[PDB]
RNA sequence: AGAGUUAAAUUAUAACUAAGCUGUAAAAAGCCCUAGUUAAAAUAAAAUAACCCACGAAAGUGACUCUAAUAAUCCUGACACACGAUAGCUAGGACCCAAACUGGGAUUAGAUACCCCACUAUGCCUAGCCCUAAACCCAAAUAGUUACAUAACAAAACUA
RNA sequence: AAAAUG
């Protein structure tokens, strides 16, 4: 008989899912200056999850297309392009100390 | 639709009339698709420059 | 006689809703020779830095404005069957009852 | 080979400080991980061995990282008793 | 579009460039397929120097052919460019577009896992 | 941030093979390890160099 | 003062000179540092030898020529041999990974070139050729 | 063998209106010649399930399914002619063919003029 | 399962420089047709990504591209059918590198072992066999439950 | 590095 019961509802308070930086975006193998940001200026390592921070599809997406560029003719394995060095840091490495 | 679509673009296919028209409009106009991102999850071109 | 559901729906901290950046107003109880303890009065006591503005004017019984975090830190570890408690909250210090 | 030289792992001297540069260009190695990598390949490892080392690689690092979670958690009570003699 | 060419064509003269894509298309309709767009990437270095047909090669332009074409005729165009001595590179992919891009839903949050080990005393 | 542990032990429920194989269960112990002290070394075997560099040449 | 630690390709524009030679002209210093041995050999920009010395034909023997000062020494003599032939400025790199790896480099610059840039190219096989089996059986 | 044409304008773009209107050059994209393996794959189901079956609606049923197995067998027994020291596929006919077999029996069992 | 391709390293092969190179706790043996740098096919293997946990029934699989393709309107079920890591056998081809065996050099009282060098079978491709593993995650398959209830340890106790 | 037995 009590109208101040609490109601079984969904949770108004749900705070969207964060995203990965390129959710709903189209990766792309011919992208080179995109592909550029994920690999080390010095080596050419590929970053992983806990540098980049991508959620666990463009993780693999991004891999899979670097992997193809490297042999297709489009990017260089052992380093960075200079022309695409000065590109925004998105990575969450530092070098430098 | 997808027919409707298909056929819109049965126009602009590569034929042999004109082949000799789309490999010199291809050797005169580039095209590129570089395209970067920042940490907010915008994108950046770099035809601007 | 009122009811507990009645009380509870308009008790202030139901209103509040999540305690993520919310400001309260809390009121100091106890003093460390660098450490406040300030109670915003919702389950716990928050532990907060004295500043380096006004610093002299935070004694016992100051009321202060929070921005609160979280009602109360707790987590999971390894192997752990229920949380561990740290019996404080968090809140960061704004000012110091303007009015 | 095929690449062109002097573009991968080089680090410039700055006003002729070489033992820095040098240390600049150690953690390059380390951070991406070539130094454990060569001193790894020297010697061949058979995959039962990889394995085992990658299991208790990714454990110790699993337990190291909770272990750091929970003391940065724990840092709050450092501070000095208030409450010392009750 | 369904499949995608990324001809790497030596550097040339303009006219060698376009009489070796007209020539390169001509063999690509001749297999039963219709190319559908022609895109230029521009002339630029290449990754490293690719050694292919007795030459070493530091520069090449770059060429987006994409085009319709049945499953089974794929590999005989890839042994005519193989034979084709003006191509640096020849790679013959799916188009990037027939695959339909999927709600990247975000970082769903994942939480310790918990009853990996029984409840007895240490 | 902390690797996943989910499907990664071998269990009754888990059903796939087993991933990480621990040496020792993962309990978080009480009391953190000792701090390691650091392996010394000899010290200006340059500045010894160029001491007996004189030596040898005077 | 912007510095960048990235090296001076040369499809850019840059103006920077040591001794009035682009970074293109100066000489290099390779530097094989592996477990047993430490070899320096100085080229030219030009792929010409000027200056070759090396723990073992610094007089030194088996187990000797594998400390840092027998690289130190190596260092020392290919500097004093590349000054004889009138080299300012020299770019070293580095093969292998040795205890002679550090020490050899500074020998340089104890012997007199000064070191402009540094290079890291150490053979990484991405899993080709199968190394040899592991010791301590 | 079945002969399905290179130009019979595919399931998918068969029952909407106005295919035989447009030029060859869309009607060459929107038939077999332009298709993969799996879109025979349904052409030579649909072709089946509408001369040997009598309900093509329901699915469900055990001839249905049994034509619908069959249509791989005879994908699987293809692939195999080419493919000889394919273990995997080879499997996967045999097992097919015991199912197709298991599934014969129950229509034996169940419906008799159906099964023969 | 087929077809095509190779980014790093390595090597057969040429050119300049040096008298040494490799080798270990230290040495010796071996190579000085040796070593460093600049160019370089063929074969073998597939750094980082992977702090990812997906595919396949299992063995097993993570360099790239294309084709074919991953049974069952989904219970259990053999001595029947089909697979089955590495190791081994037969025929043809390949052989950079690694290496059983073997021959030298160290250590030892002895060392037909651990340490160093060289090399063969072998690891590689096609075809045909062999049908074995700590083939283990020592936890059978199918639908479930958190009720009673810790021999000990370990991955908690259990139902039809 | 080395190094057996009661
Ligand atoms: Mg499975
Ligand atoms: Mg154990
Ligand atoms: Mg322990
Ligand atoms: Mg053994
Ligand atoms: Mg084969
Ligand atoms: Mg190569
Ligand atoms: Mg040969
Ligand atoms: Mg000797
Ligand atoms: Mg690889
Ligand atoms: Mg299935
Ligand atoms: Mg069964
Ligand atoms: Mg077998
Ligand atoms: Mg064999
Ligand atoms: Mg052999
Ligand atoms: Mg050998
Ligand atoms: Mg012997
Ligand atoms: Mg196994
Ligand atoms: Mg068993
Ligand atoms: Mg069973
Ligand atoms: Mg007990
Ligand atoms: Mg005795
Ligand atoms: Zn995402």
């Amino acid at each position: 008989s009590n109208e101040d019961l609490p109601v079984p509802m969904e949770n108004p308070y749900k705070e969207p899912l964060k995203k990965c930086i390129l959710c709903e975006k189209h990766v792309d193998y011919k992208n080179v200056q995109l592909l550029s940001q994920f690999i080390s200026p010095f080596t050419g390592c590929i970053y992983g999850r806990h540098i980049t921070g991508l959620c666990g599809k463009k993780q693999k997406e991004i891999t899979k297309a670097i992997k193809r560029a490297q042999i297709l003719g489009f990017m260089p394995v052992t380093y960075k392009d200079p022309a695409y060095l000065k590109d925004p840091k998105v990575c969450n490495i530092k070098y430098r100390e | 639709q997808e027919v409707l679509q298909l056929q819109e673009e049965a126009k602009t296919f590569i034929t042999r009339e004109n082949l000799e028209a789309r490999v010199e409009e291809a050797l005169d106009s580039p095209k590129s698709y570089n395209w970067a991102i920042t940490r907010e999850g915008l994108v950046v071109r770099p035809q601007q420059k | 006689v009122e009811s507990f559901a009645s009380m509870l729906r308009h008790s202030p901290l139901t209103q509040m809703g999540p305690a993520k950046n919310k400001l309260v107003i809390g009121q100091i109880f106890h003093i460390v020779e660098d450490d406040l303890y300030i109670d915003f009065g919702g389950k716990f006591h928050c532990v907060c830095k004295r500043p380096e503005v006004d610093g002299e004017k935070y004694q016992k019984g100051t009321r202060v404005r929070l921005r609160l975090l979280d009602l109360e830190l707790t987590s999971r570890f390894l192997g752990a069957t229920t949380d561990t408690t740290i019996l404080e909250a968090d809140a960061v210090l704004l000012g110091l009852q303007e009015s | 080979a095929n690449h062109l030289k002097f573009i991968a792992r080089t680090v410039m001297v700055q006003e002729g400080n070489v033992e820095g540069a040098y240390r600049t260009l150690n953690r390059i190695l380390t951070m991406d991980g070539l130094i454990e990598d060569i001193k790894r390949r020297r010697y061949y490892e058979k995959p039962c061995r990889r394995r085992q080392r990658e299991s208790y690689e990714t454990c110790r690092r699993i337990y190291n990282m909770e272990m750091a979670r929970k003391i940065n958690f724990l840092m709050r009570k450092n501070r000095a008793d208030p409450w010392q003699g009750c | 579009p369904r499949y995608e060419l990324a001809l790497i064509l030596k550097a040339m003269q303009r006219p060698e460039t376009a009489a070796a894509l007209k020539r390169t298309l001509e063999a690509l309709m001749d297999r039963g397929a219709v190319v559908r767009n022609l895109e230029n990437l521009g002339e630029r270095m290449l990754p490293y120097k690719i050694s292919a047909h007795n030459q070493r090669h530091s520069r090449g332009g770059y060429f987006l052919v994409d085009f319709y074409a049945p499953a089974t005729t794929v590999e005989s165009m890839m042994e005519h460019l193989s034979r084709d001595i003006d191509v640096i590179r020849p790679n013959i992919v799916k188009h990037p577009l027939t695959q339909e891009v999927k709600e990247c839903e975000g970082i769903v949050p994942v939480p310790l896992e918990e009853k990996l080990y029984s409840t007895k005393k240490r | 941030a902390t690797p996943s542990l989910r499907g990664r032990l071998a269990r009754l429920g888990n059903p796939r093979r087993p991933i990480l194989k621990p040496n020792k269960p993962l309990i978080l112990a009480n009391h953190v390890g000792e701090r390691r002290r650091e392996k010394g070394e000899a010290t200006c075997i340059t500045e010894m160099s160029v001491m007996m560099a004189c030596w040898k040449q005077n | 003062s912007s510095f960048s630690i990235y090296p001076p390709i040369p499809g850019q524009e840059n103006s920077l000179r040591w001794a009035g030679k682009k970074f293109e002209e100066i000489p290099i210093a390779h530097i094989k540092a592996s477990y047993n041995n430490t070899q320096i050999q100085v080229v030219s920009a030009a792929h010409q030898p000027l200056a070759h010395a090396s723990c073992g034909t610094e007089g030194f023997r088996n187990a000797k020529k594998g400390t840092g000062i027998a690289a130190q020494t190596a260092g020392i003599a290919a500097a004093a041999k590349a000054t004889g032939k009138g080299v300012t400025h020299v770019r070293v790199v580095v093969k292998g990974l040795g205890p002679g790896r550090l020490s050899a480099i500074k020998g340089l610059t104890m012997g007199g070139l000064e070191v402009i840039s540094i290079t890291d190219n150490t053979p990484i096989p991405h899993n080709g050729c199968r190394p040899r089996k592991a010791r301590r059986l | 063998q079945d002969d399905p044409p290179p130009s019979m304008l595919l399931l998918d773009y068969q029952n909407v209106p106005g295919i035989h209107k447009v030029d060859d050059v869309v009607k060459r994209l929107l038939s077999l010649e332009m298709a993969n393996q799996k879109e025979k794959l349904k052409i030579k189901k649909m072709q089946l399930m509408n001369k040997v079956l009598e309900n093509p609606e329901d699915t469900s049923s055990l001839e249905a399914r049994i034509v619908a197995l069959t249509v791989k067998i005879r994908n699987y027994e293809e692939h195999m002619q080419k493919h000889r020291k394919d273990k995997a596929h080879k499997r996967f006919l045999l097992m097919s063919i015991d199912q197709r077999k298991k599934m014969l029996k129950n229509l034996r069992e169940t419906n008799y003029a159906v099964f023969e």
